[PDB]
Order: C-alpha cells, then sequence, then structure tokens
DNA sequence: GTATAATGTG
C-alpha cells in the first residue's frame, strides 16, 4: 500500500495536476504510512479478510 | 565479541535510514508467479536484501 | 434476500421468473460456515458410550 | 476518520459546468495549448504578443484546472461501483482522477460529443487496469486476470442457470477451456492466508509460528557434510598423486570445474582413450576393501 | 501574497519546526514556569520537561 | 510524519510545537492551511507603509 | 486505443 501511494504521488508530480487530488493522494501516503506503523492507534484499522 | 557496555536508542533521521539500507525499493511486485523467485527491485528482490 | 432484491431491481421485468432470481450459492456458504468453524459444533468424543 | 468525506468537501467546493461552458473551456483550453505550441515553434519571438501569449497560458491552464475539478464527481460517481473487490474506495477514486487526466489530455470538441461520455470509457479503463494490477499480492499478468474473470463469470452464470456447483467437465464444455487450464486458472487465483492469522482459535500461537525450514538441519548436512569431506580428505587423498591432481581437476576436488578428458588432457597432453584406462583402475582399486567400505555409508 | 507563507501538510510541520528554535522558546518557558499561575503552570511544566 | 508522536497522550509534536491536537491532526490530514512563518521583520519596518 | 450517455459512499 505504502510502495503504491508513493508511486502515484510520484507519477502525479511528473504528470502534473490540480493541488486539490495531489493534496488528497499525500493525505493518502500519509494515512498509508499511519496504518504500516500501527493499526489502531489512530481511526478504523485496516481489514482485509 | 561479547563487550556490550551499553545500549542506547534514539531517534532515527533521513540519513540514518538510508545508511542502514544497502538498496532502495522503487516497485511494489513481492514474486514472480511463473519462476516462483524475487523481482527485480521488489519486496524481495536480490539487489537489495 | 439482499442481493435477490438488488437483482430484481435491475433485471428486465417481462421476462423475470424467480428461478433466475434466486441465489442459492449463499445459504448453502453460510450452513457449510456454521457447521465447519463454529466453535458449537464439535467433533464428538468417542472414548465410550 | 472519514479520509472520504475531506475528499468529498474538496470537491464539491466547486460547481458543475454545462454544455456552453464545456464548448467555451475546451475552446479556451485549445487556445491555451496552441499557445504552447507557438511558444516552442515562435522563432520570431514577438514583444508584447509574447506577454500577452504567457497570459493566455496561464488562462488555459486555469480552464483546464477548472475543468478536472468540475469532472471529479464523475469520477466518483463511476468508481463507486468498484468497491469491495481488494481495492479502497480511495485507491479507485485515485486510479480513476488519474484516468480523467487522461481523457482530457486527449479531448477533441470539434465532434459536439459531450465530454462525459469520452471521460467514462478512460475512468473505466483505468480504474479496471489499476485494480488488474494492484489488487493482488501475488500480481498476475493482465491477461491471465482477465481469463479468471471470464471464468468466475462462466462458473457463477452455470450455477445460477443449473442451479448446483456446475463440474469441472461440465464448465470446460460451457467455457471451451482446458481442463488442466482451468485447474491453473482457479489455482491462480486464491486470496492468501496470512500468517498471523491465529490457529485453533485460542490465539496460543499464529499460524507462522508451526512453520518448517527447508535449509540443512543441525545434523542432517552438517554433520554428514563434515564428516565426508574428513573422509574424504582420509581416502580420496589415497589415491595417487597423479591420479589425486586426475580427480581435482577431470572431477572436481580442488579447482572443480570437472575437466573433460579432452580438457585434462590438453592439461597433462594425455589422449581421452589413455584416461578411461586409468580411471577403471582406480574404481576397481577403490570398490574393494577399506575405502568401499567407508564409502558405503555415503552412498545410501 | 507577499509577506506570510502558509501551507498544508506534514511539510508545513517540518518547515515550522526546523524554522522554530528549542532554545528560545525554551528560554521563554523556563522564564514563565519562574512565575505563578498554578492552573497554567502544570501545562507549562509538561511543555517545559 | 511518525504515528507515534503526534498521536500519543501527551502528543510530543503538540508539546513541542504549541499546537492543539485538533490543530495537529487538522494539518496532517490536509484539513486547514496554517501561516509556517511571515516576514515580521519587514513587517515592522513597513509598519507605517 | 475507444465517440449515445454517464458528473459526491459506505
Amino acid at each position: 500500500r505504502v510502495i503504491n501511494r508513493n508511486n502515484r504521488l510520484k507519477r502525479l508530480i511528473d504528470l502534473g495536476a490540480p493541488e486539490i487530488i495531489v493534496n488528497n493522494e499525500k493525505r493518502m501516503l500519509q494515512e498509508s504510512v499511519d496504518a504500516l506503523f500501527d493499526n489502531g492507534r489512530r481511526g478504523r484499522p485496516v481489514t482485509g479478510p | 565479541v561479547n563487550f556490550f557496555d551499553e545500549l542506547r536508542i534514539g531517534l532515527a533521521t533521513a540519513e540514518d535510514i538510508r545508511q542502514w539500507s544497502y538498496g532502495e525499493v522503487k516497485k511494489p511486485e513481492t514474486i514472480n508467479y511463473r519462476t516462483l523467485k524475487p523481482e527485480k527491485d521488489g519486496l524481495f528482490c536480490e539487489k537489495i536484501f | 434476500e439482499r442481493v435477490v432484491r438488488e437483482r430484481m431491481t435491475t433485471q428486465d421485468v417481462e421476462a423475470i421468473t424467480p428461478q433466475t432470481l434466486i441465489n442459492i450459492r449463499p445459504v448453502v456458504a453460510a450452513i457449510k460456515e456454521f457447521f465447519g468453524t463454529s466453535q458449537l459444533s464439535q467433533f464428538m468424543d468417542q472414548n465410550n458410550p | 476518520a472519514d479520509l472520504v468525506r475531506v475528499y468529498l468537501n474538496g470537491i464539491g467546493k466547486t460547481a458543475l459546468l454545462n454544455a456552453a461552458g464545456e464548448v467555451e473551456l475546451a475552446k479556451r483550453i485549445e487556445a491555451g495549448l496552441y499557445a504552447e505550441h507557438l511558444l516552442e515553434t515562435r522563432k520570431r519571438l514577438g514583444e508584447n504578443r509574447k506577454r500577452d501569449l504567457a497570459a493566455v497560458v496561464r488562462d488555459g491552464e486555469a480552464a483546464r484546472r477548472h475543468l478536472l475539478e468540475a469532472n471529479l464527481r464523475l469520477v466518483v460517481s463511476l468508481a463507486k461501483r468498484y468497491t469491495g473487490r481488494g481495492m479502497p474506495l480511495l485507491d479507485l477514486i485515485q486510479e480513476g482522477n488519474l484516468g480523467l487526466i487522461r481523457a482530457m489530455e486527449k479531448f477533441d470538441y470539434t465532434k459536439g460529443f459531450k465530454f462525459s461520455t469520452y471521460a467514462t470509457w478512460w475512468i473505466r479503463q483505468a480504474i479496471t487496469r489499476g485494480m488488474a494490477d494492484q489488487s493482488r499480492t501475488i500480481r498476475l499478468p493482465v491477461h491471465l486476470v482477465e481469463q479468471v474473470n471470464k471464468l468466475a463469470r462462466i462458473k457463477r452464470e452455470m450455477h445460477q442457470h443449473l442451479g448446483r456447483e456446475a463440474t469441472d467437465e461440465e464448465l470446460a464444455a460451457e467455457s471451451g477451456i482446458p481442463i488442466d487450464k482451468i485447474n491453473d486458472l482457479l489455482e491462480h487465483s486464491r486470496d492468501p492466508v496470512s500468517l498471523d492469522m491465529p490457529v485453533g482459535s485460542e490465539e496460543e500461537a499464529p499460524l507462522g509460528d508451526f512453520i518448517e525450514d527447508a535449509e540443512a538441519m543441525s545434523a542432517e548436512n552438517a554433520v554428514i557434510a563434515e564428516l565426508l569431506h574428513t573422509d574424504i580428505r582420509s581416502v580420496l587423498a589415497t589415491l595417487d598423486e597423479r591420479e589425486h591432481q586426475v580427480i581435482r581437476l577431470r572431477f572436481g576436488l580442488d579447482d572443480g570445474q570437472p575437466r573433460t578428458l579432452d580438457q585434462i588432457g590438453k592439461l597433462f597432453g594425455l589422449s581421452r582413450e589413455r584416461v578411461r584406462q586409468i580411471e577403471r583402475d582406480v574404481m576397481s582399486k577403490l570398490r574393494h576393501g577399506e575405502r568401499a567400505d567407508r564409502l558405503r555409508s555415503y552412498a545410501s | 501574497g507577499e509577506y506570510f507563507t502558509g501551507a498544508m501538510g506534514a511539510e508545513s510541520i517540518q518547515k515550522l519546526i526546523e524554522n522554530f528554535d528549542i532554545d528560545a522558546e525554551a528560554e521563554s518557558l523556563r522564564d514563565v514556569i519562574r512565575n505563578g499561575k498554578g492552573q497554567k503552570k502544570l501545562r507549562a511544566l509538561k511543555r517545559l520537561k | 510524519t511518525h504515528i507515534w508522536y503526534f498521536k500519543g497522550v501527551p502528543s510530543r509534536l503538540g508539546y513541542l510545537l504549541d499546537l492543539a491536537p485538533k490543530d495537529l491532526e487538522k494539518i496532517i490530514y490536509f484539513a486547514a492551511y496554517v501561516i509556517t512563518s511571515v516576514d515580521e521583520e519587514m513587517r515592522h519596518n513597513e509598519l507605517s507603509t
């Protein structure tokens, strides 16, 4: 998840886009790193199965 | 050999994370399905680990 | 029933028949899951009558 | 929480666009692109027209930004339908935004068709491609993913029609897919089990605990490997010095690389036929007596 | 938009903390703790530690 | 950001940066802008102008 | 690579 978010951020920066989508994806990467370091410490924990 | 006078902990900085690492992870692919072996610059690449 | 109502709200109303409407997979799946993994379905110990 | 809600407010900040507004924005963006092409093509750069061109380029950038901001709603309304398929809704929304940008960079207004129709196909294609390329941890090739989806669709159709799970033969007959290929596609399409799920249901250990290794055991190779290496130093050393070098080169004790009779003959000058007799004599010598007794244990 | 520079995200916090100087605020908070104001004194003591 | 700091109780980033927890969480997840730095010296010298 | 149309969630 973290790698995909980071690569998407790099792609968006390379192509360029209005700051709304870039900011949304930056929030996405931040939340993904947050989930990586700890699940449930903040917000809804992630669950696949 | 086994002389450990003290054990300390600190806050890692961008440079410390890079110094510990031998290589940078660029892509999220984990394993190649056909060869059952790690992929280039993935989460298991021999080049990295 | 959730899936049945969702399907019927979208499928054509002219040539609709209950046979094509009812889906039997979820009910049998639930029954099998209960009989397999439920904590109240235990092996019948057979040391003696 | 509710990462979606902040994005919903952000997207809802901007208003929609009408057919006339869409046409005027398309004209403005075309003018801006043509202005940029002139900037990179105006070898005889004008003085005031250059400033006007820069202003027009900024205007076109603002116009395209506004167009995308207004169109994000269609992206959301399309990505809504692909939730619950191994990818968070928000990831699908971002993929759809990328698809919308891809559609905008190739939009044409002369045909008179509405931008929404053109953008919907691109958004759907981008979303499905991203889901195929990122949903599975063991990322299968896109063609195999398509085959798996086809097989699943056929299986559900047969289950609905017949009222029961179709057999492998029936599935192959309907889909015309080989039974072996059907099995391969069904085995490659499966959710992996996370080694951290508890086993036994008492949480006394997670599954990852009970998994053995596949390397040299404490005894299996270590003791036998070292012992047969020492017994090698004892037995293979008994071979004559010339024969010891013969083994070391043709068979590869010291320098490895078993030197074919031609190679070892080049090294020593001997022919391919002479060495065979000495090799067979060595075989006869080794197979009799304490040597064979020692080496029996390592052949079984 | 010529004097104040503002932004939203972790990058903004990084820039602000880098610009922020620990010694100056530490001295100011030591001076504040030198005073009373018990209601604010507990928060001042936590921030000071 | 590291999750342990801006979310822990006490939030170390909040204490060091003299920000309320609500403000910190709003800034981190891209909720509202913040003034990082301002040319206060030029503002002062140009207070008349 | 696409041309009716398709514009804010669980």
